[PDB]
């Protein structure tokens, strides 16, 4: 949870409150190399649930 | 207008207006409008002594089945002489759609409650006690739900201000917090945003 | 664009916590499928209406 | 074929849904004769009353009965049937066929004020 | 990573799962914090030519909703829309 | 231009399903070790 | 002016339903004073009663009595059962706050209010 | 560029400072009063005015998107220099 | 065995603080002794690793 | 289009009521519970070392504000008071003349930073880079009143952060 706060702040600058999506879209693309760490927390967030 | 322009939906613009002139010719007694908006929602504007006849005929009729209750609100309109808008949000799961029904009442006049026919509006309209004043004859249990428990006043009432009447500190000498008149260190600085422009033609209120 | 994305969803039998606990646990399981799915169909272009 | 739930909670599975909806329909069109027939509301549900219970003596099986019902499972069918039949009793009491009992205010419904 | 080989089996005997093949500790495989400068695209309305707002104008295709009934034959019973479909179970995994 | 998008073939396999690897010995053996304790330690 | 009663017919009834809320209070002041143990006599809070039923004493609407009964009921269930504190009670006597000017002059110096 | 009062208070680049016989200076008893001392009126009167050879010069503050808007300054009089509006940097044409 | 690559590299770590007495400093300011390649220090004495 | 969590019917024969009877008297699943509690047991923890150690930010992070200079020591807020006519907490107050050059300056910029909700709708609102946020998140105080910055709090802040404040702009501009 604390990785996916860093992906919101990555791409908003807030770690919660980011005001990101908005009426019309959302207010700023993201940032490189964001969507490459997603894939990294997906590839492994399986075994996390799997272990809770 | 590809890209940009939201796409409207005929077919449900269609179905919702047949739709809505069969609420409004099977219940012709309390029924007053019957709108459809350009986005495919449907409105029903009914008299507010069919409360309980046209929630339970969209909860029980085969051809209706809103079996949930989505959101119960009133709406404060302070120009009109009936200035609370009781605002229904019906979900119905068998046909997939949602129906808006709609009635109005005065600060004195009570709606009668719908809790006979959904238990969700319990804590919904007990809300719109609290928050506007309009009273639901024959509820459970009707008291505040949100305000704290000395409060005066309904506060989504549009007469009311933003920051209220009373505002609370504790004191020292009386060894507990006390309700005292409000004063702001920094007054809210009321913005008049609205532009002196027309800013869409098609809905101008003609002229007296 | 859910109806873009393809995912299943959970549903209870005997209306408990516990069923409302694999629910919830299934529809995580049922996120990292759509976050999957949404890493890989990312299209190009702009994050606003371009309507100003 | 005796289905073993009905996947609802609460919902308990019917063993004759075909003789339940039977007596279900035909006692919702004896309740709702008592309506008069320029009403709507008995014209409509007699009509879906008169095609469901057509339906239900139309097919023996269970399974097309609820592919051709169009209405879920066969127990909500009959609790849906029940429904009507409950709202069809209010309605003698409410009767809301009859004309339209207020007008509302000149600017009432109104929007934007 | 840094764990002996003895810790490392000892660990995974213990979960039960391979755990070095997917660590929820990061490192040299998550993206660089120095990126290259973006070039971002631009919308549709970025024209020159056959952009005129009021054949794109959204806010303004908005009409006020359509009184059906107001005030001021043996016609078929109607539903809000059709009745839902009936989901399928998941051939995915369906629990069965 | 320059955005973040996905590689040329697209990502990886991403797991999403439940993985309880069904550990342990059988019914039988387990109540068997146990039974065999306890005759090594009546013995 | 054909308006739909809440509780109340006529003003009659109104002031029958006034008078048995005003017993309520005035039975339950005793046990508001003891089990909040407030620093108030039973004959201030009774006092503090007659002057909140006095308040709205010019009402001659039915329909606003009615809601005011109603209030007080609110008001009377939120003091028995204890979801009220301490405070909420002694919110009614206005302790902390100054007096505040009464007459023109003391008004006009301190300030610009009516 | 920060100047003093002969309470011995600095005052800001507004001009504010609190007289002798004010209150408010109690706040700072202890403590300090925290001005900047980097007076903008001060440094921008300290770059030069740039010579340029057109009647009409842009300026948009320096460094394209990171500046201020484009705006166009006129270079007619030849009394007075064209003072950006946004930036305060000041032109005069050559001629 | 890999037991004796851990005490090897925990005795570098009192190594690489310069002994014992950089070894406790490190220890009881940073509550951590491990190495780490000096990035650069600044005109206050902050040292980045 | 949807799975049935907890719809299994467990296997009566004499195998499996054995094996459900063993995990019953033998505690089967709570050695696995252990067992995974004891897999994390001999796990590098996740903590890092405050403060000699600080948790990653990206160039976007919304922190302590901060009043920006042209590279002249111009300051670039030229008074047009879109920053509080667009927050949402009215955390910003303005006040502003022509100052001893003619130039359209404020005279008073305010940051109530106890309302403030640092959503960064200014740094987005301001035409000339003036305002922004800049990555400063440890600056708790002792007092309220601390929190409550004037125009030369949040001018010291811009002096005192411009270089790294104009680094992370440098890095995000072109998203914005
Ligand atoms: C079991 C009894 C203790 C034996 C030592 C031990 O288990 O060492 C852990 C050692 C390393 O375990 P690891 O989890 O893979 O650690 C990887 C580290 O990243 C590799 O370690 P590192 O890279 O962090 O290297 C630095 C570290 C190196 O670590 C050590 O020196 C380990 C502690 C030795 C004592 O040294 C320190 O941090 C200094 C710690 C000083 C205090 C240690 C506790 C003393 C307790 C008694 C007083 O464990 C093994 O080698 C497996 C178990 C061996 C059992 C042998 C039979 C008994
Ligand atoms: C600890 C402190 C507790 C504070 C308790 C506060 C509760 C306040 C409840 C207030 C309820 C009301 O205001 S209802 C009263 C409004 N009634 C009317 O307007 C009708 C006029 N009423 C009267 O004249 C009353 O004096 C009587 C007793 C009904 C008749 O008197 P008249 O004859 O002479
Ligand atoms: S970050 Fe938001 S709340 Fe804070 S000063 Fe800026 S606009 Fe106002
Ligand atoms: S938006 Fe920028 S230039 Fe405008 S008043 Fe605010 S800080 Fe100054
Ligand atoms: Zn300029």
């Amino acid at each position: 949870r604390e990785k996916m706060f860093e992906f919101y702040e990555r791409v908003s600058g807030a770690r919660m409150h980011a005001a990101y999506v908005r009426p019309g879209g959302v207010h700023q693309d993201l940032p490189l190399g964001l969507m490459d760490d997603i894939y990294e927390f997906s590839k492994n967030f399986s075994l996390r649930i799997d272990e809770l | 207008t590809r890209p940009t322009v939201r796409p409207r939906n005929d077919v449900a613009h269609k179905q919702l207006s047949a739709f809505g002139e069969y609420v409004a010719e099977i219940l012709p007694k309390y029924v007053q409008q019957v709108q459809v908006s350009c986005f495919s929602e449907l409105e029903i504007c009914i008299h507010p002594d069919g409360v309980i006849p046209v929630l339970t005929f969209l909860r029980d009729h085969s051809n209706a089945q809103f079996k949930s209750l989505a959101d119960l609100t009133a709406v404060d309109i302070p120009t009109r002489q009936n200035r609370f808008e009781i605002v229904y949000n019906l979900l119905s799961l068998r046909f997939n759609s949602r129906i808006r029904v709609k009635t109005y009442t005065d600060e004195l006049t009570p709606v009668e409650s719908s809790v006979s026919v959904y238990k969700a509006a319990n804590w919904y309209e007990r809300e719109i006690w609290d928050m506007f004043g309009v009273f639901f004859a024959n509820h459970p249990d009707l008291r505040r739900i949100l305000t704290d428990y000395g409060f005066e006043g309904h506060p989504f009432r549009k007469d009311f201000p933003l920051s209220g009447y009373v505002e609370l500190r504790y004191d020292d000498e009386v060894k507990r917090v006390v309700a005292e008149p409000v004063e702001l260190a920094q007054e809210f600085r009321k913005f008049d945003l609205n532009s002196p422009w027309e800013a869409f033609p098609a809905y101008r209120q003609p002229p007296e | 664009v859910y109806d873009q994305v393809e995912f299943d969803v959970p549903i209870g039998s005997r209306g408990d916590c516990y069923d409302r606990y694999l629910c919830r646990v299934e529809e995580m399981r049922q996120s990292i499928r759509i976050i999957s799915q949404c890493l890989n169909k990312m299209p190009p272009g702009e994050i606003k209406v371009d309507d100003a | 074929l005796l289905k073993k739930t009905t996947g609802l909670v609460g919902l308990a599975v019917c063993e004759t849904p075909h003789e339940r909806l039977k007596i279900l329909y035909t006692k919702i069109l004896d309740v709702l004769g008592h309506i008069p027939k320029n009403a709507a509301y008995r014209k409509y549900t007699e009509q879906i009353t008169n095609e469901k219970l057509s339906i239900v003596k139309a097919e023996p099986d269970v399974k097309k009965l609820e592919e051709q019902l169009q209405g879920g499972q066969i127990e909500e069918v009959i609790l849906q049937a029940e429904n009507e039949l409950s709202l069809a009793r209010k309605m003698i009491q409410w009767k809301p066929w009859e004309p339209l009992v207020e007008e509302p205010p000149a600017s009432q419904w109104k929007w934007p004020i | 990573a840094s764990a002996t080989r003895l810790i490392q089996g000892l660990r995974n005997w213990a979960s039960g799962r391979d755990l070095q093949a997917k660590l929820q500790l990061r490192y040299q495989e998550i993206s660089k914090r120095t990126q290259p400068p973006p070039k971002l695209p631009v919308g549709p309305s970025h024209r020159l030519s056959n952009n005129y707002y009021c054949a794109r104008d959204g806010r303004r295709e908005a009409m006020p909703p359509s009184i059906v009934m107001s005030s001021q034959s043996e016609k078929k019973a109607v539903s809000p829309a059709p009745p839902i479909k009936r989901w399928e179970l998941s051939q995915d995994e369906p629990y069965l | 231009v320059k955005q973040d998008m996905p590689p040329v073939g697209g990502y990886g396999p991403i797991d999403y399903k439940r993985n309880l690897p069904r550990r342990g010995l059988s019914g039988y053996s387990m109540f068997a070790v146990g039974i065999g304790a306890l005759l090594f330690g009546y013995w | 002016t054909s308006v739909k009663p809440i509780f109340s017919r006529d003003m009659n009834e109104a002031k029958r339903r006034v008078r048995e809320l005003y017993r309520a209070w005035y039975r339950e002041v005793p046990n508001t004073v003891h089990l909040f143990q407030l620093d108030i006599s039973v004959k201030q809070g009774r006092d503090k009663v007659r002057e909140m039923f006095k308040k709205n004493a010019h009402v001659t609407d039915p329909r606003v009595v009615d809601l005011l009964v109603i209030k007080g009921k609110m008001e009377l269930e939120e003091t028995i059962n204890v979801w009220k504190q301490r405070t909420h009670v002694m919110r009614f006597f206005h302790e902390t706050e100054a007096p505040r000017p009464k007459d023109f002059l003391s008004k006009f110096y301190v300030g610009h209010d009516p | 560029g920060v100047r003093t009062s002969p309470t011995g208070e600095k005052v800001t680049h507004t001009g504010q400072v609190y007289d002798d016989e004010d209150y408010r200076r109690v706040r700072f008893v202890g403590r300090q009063k925290e001005v900047n001392e980097n007076f903008a009126i001060d440094l921008i009167a300290e770059q030069p005015v740039s010579q340029v050879g057109s009647r009409v010069i842009s300026c948009d503050g320096g460094g394209g998107a990171l500046g201020h808007p484009r705006v166009y300054i006129n270079l007619d009089k030849e009394t007075k220099t064209g003072t950006c509006g946004y930036c305060g940097l000041q032109f005069r044409q050559q001629h | 065995m890999e037991l004796l690559q851990v005490l090897k590299r925990g005795l570098q770590q009192v190594s690489g603080h310069g002994g014992l007495r950089g070894y406790l400093r490190v220890l009881f300011r940073a509550n951590d002794v491990r190495v780490g390649t000096l990035v650069g220090e600044d005109k206050y004495g902050n040292k980045y690793y | 289009t949807y799975k049935y969590v907890n719809l299994r019917e467990p296997s009566m024969d004499m195998k499996s009521v054995t094996d459900r009877a063993a995990q019953t008297l033998l505690w089967t699943e709570l050695i696995r519970g252990l067992g995974m509690t004891l897999s994390y047991l001999f796990r590098e923890p996740a903590t890092i070392n405050y403060p000699f150690e600080k948790g990653p930010l990206s160039p976007r992070f919304r922190g302590e504000h901060a009043l920006r200079r042209y590279p002249s020591g111009e300051e670039r807020c030229i008074a047009c008071k879109l920053c509080e006519a667009v927050c949402p907490a009215q955390a910003i107050t303005i006040e502003a003349e022509p100052r001893a050059d003619g130039s359209r300056r404020t005279t008073r910029y305010d940051i109530d930073m106890t309302k403030c909700i640092y959503c960064g709708f200014c740094q987005e609102a301001c035409p000339v880079d003036a305002i922004v946020e800049g990555p400063n998140f440890e600056f708790s105080t002792e007092t309220h009143e601390e929190l409550l910055y004037n125009k030369e709090k949040l001018l010291n802040n811009g002096d005192k952060w411009e270089a790294e404040i104009a680094a992370n702009i440098q890095a995000d501009y072109l998203y914005r």
